[PDB]
């Protein structure tokens, strides 16, 4: 009987652990599993400065809890070193942690305020202005579409490119200025987020 | 319409994993499952790779299949190459609307036990006083990184030292022991006698700690122990 050392048995050590960035602080993200053939009392730990800022471990149960919010937009992959000890040996093993994205950002407009002077004789179909908004979520969640709320019979906006065109003959005498509201939305399937911006069009 | 959005359910990123040193042409992702067709008579979408740093990934847009491209090189997780993961974007352009969606792909690269321990020196040495009592530590030269080291990660890179039987010095593994294999310090187990024997050749084998015993790798050194007087 030399001491048998314990070993982790979590399947994730072979692959990776996926954790959603909306996991709340204090939630349990997994439970460490280890075996010691002596059946020695085991003590679980986390090691690393980076890792111990984000996770804590219950020492007897091996429940791993989140210490502070994950943010997929800041950091989407961590390497975490976990430890298990029988008080004669500290065994360590690394897991790759993958942060899952949620749609948690609305689009942000750039180059505001938006304002453009055009002559009353601007032909139909003429491009007059380009709005721009960006959105750092993954995938459909980060893909911006533009529209006018509500649509205008005098101006259209290209949904993908944010280019404003004249679609109706203008008339200074009828209308001197339009205040349009541009909606930029992401395309998240179930929880789209959008944001509004003002576009002033001044007729000459 | 919805072309360029994911056809599958689940989260936005397409995350997969793969062992280091995998064959050229390994299928990383069998089907990206993006709505639309990049091929055929009337393609509704365009697919291409972005941020394909060093071209590790190749795309077939019609099948929406991603492949490892390692012809003439190896995907190495260990130093000096240190490839722990590969991130690419599958850019999808909706041809009709102009919409652009980036489908991020993340490839976790797993460590293989493909390296053996190496000892810093070709052999090691201690001198011992014949009256040194049993239980005394007589050699600590494997401390620091002056012993064996291994460039793999985790347990594949950790070391255990085990004295081996030596058919050229049958008594050496009786006279000395390593009680704590993770340290490799050698302790005197039997009384010495300068009148009978002045030198021991102790064979010390370093092994790494791979999960499975039969993928462990080992390396041998000799500790020569001279008695003083
Ligand atoms: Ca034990
Ligand atoms: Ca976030
Ligand atoms: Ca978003
Ligand atoms: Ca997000
Ligand atoms: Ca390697
Ligand atoms: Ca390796
Ligand atoms: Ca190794
Ligand atoms: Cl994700």
């Amino acid at each position: 009987q030399v001491n048998r050392l314990p070993f982790f048995t979590n399947h994730f050590f072979d692959t990776y652990l996926l954790i959603s960035e909306d996991t709340p602080v204090g939630s349990s993200v997994t439970q460490l599993l280890a075996r010691d053939m002596d059946n020695d009392p085991l003590v679980f730990g986390v090691s690393g400065e980076e890792a111990s800022r984000f996770f804590a471990v219950e020492p007897d149960t091996g429940v791993v809890w989140l210490r502070q919010p994950l943010d997929r937009e800041t950091k989407s992959e961590f390497t975490v070193e976990f430890s298990v000890s029988d008080h004669q040996g500290v065994i360590t093993r690394k897991v790759n942690i993958q942060v899952g994205d949620v749609n948690d950002n609305a689009p942000t407009f750039h180059n505001q305020p938006y304002s453009v002077r055009i002559p009353e004789n601007t032909p139909v179909g003429t491009p007059i202005f380009i709005v721009n908004a960006t959105d750092p979520d993954l995938g459909a969640g980060g893909s911006v579409l533009y529209s006018f709320q509500p649509p205008s019979p005098f101006f259209a906006i290209d949904s993908a490119r944010g280019i404003v065109t004249v679609i109706q003959e203008l008339d200074y005498e009828v209308t001197q200025a339009y205040q349009l509201t541009v909606n930029a939305t992401d395309q998240d399937k179930t929880r789209p987020l959008s944001t509004l911006a003002n576009l002033a069009i001044i007729i000459t | 319409d919805d072309d360029c959005k994911l056809a599958r359910g689940g989260p936005p990123a397409t995350i997969v994993a793969i062992d280091e040193e995998s064959r050229n042409g390994t299928i990383l992702v069998d089907n990206m499952l993006i709505k639309g067709t990049a091929g055929g008579p009337d393609p509704t979408i365009e697919l291409s790779l972005k941020d394909n740093v060093d071209y590790w990934v190749l795309l077939d847009p019609v099948k929406q299949m991603l492949f490892l491209n390692s012809t003439g090189r190896v995907l190495d997780r260990d130093p000096p190459m240190n490839i722990h993961s590969i991130v690419v974007q599958v850019q999808c352009v909706n041809k009709k609307v102009g919409t652009v969606i980036y489908h991020e792909v993340r490839i976790v690269v797993r460590d293989r036990n493909d390296n053996s321990p190496t000892f810093k020196h070709e052999s090691y040495y201690a001198t011992v006083n014949e009256l040194t009592p049993v239980g005394t530590t007589i050699f600590t030269g494997f401390s620091g990184d002056n012993g064996a080291t291994d460039i793999d990660d985790g347990p594949n890179g950790q070391i255990e030292y085990v004295i081996q039987y030596n058919p050229e010095d049958p008594t050496s593994n009786d006279t000395f022991e390593i009680p704590l294999m993770l340290t490799g310090n050698v302790v005197l187990r039997k009384r010495l006698n300068y009148e009978d024997k002045t030198r021991y050749y102790v064979i010390i084998q370093a092994n790494d700690r791979a999960q499975n015993l039969n993928e462990r790798r080992t390396t041998t050194t000799t500790l020569t122990v001279d008695l003083e007087h």
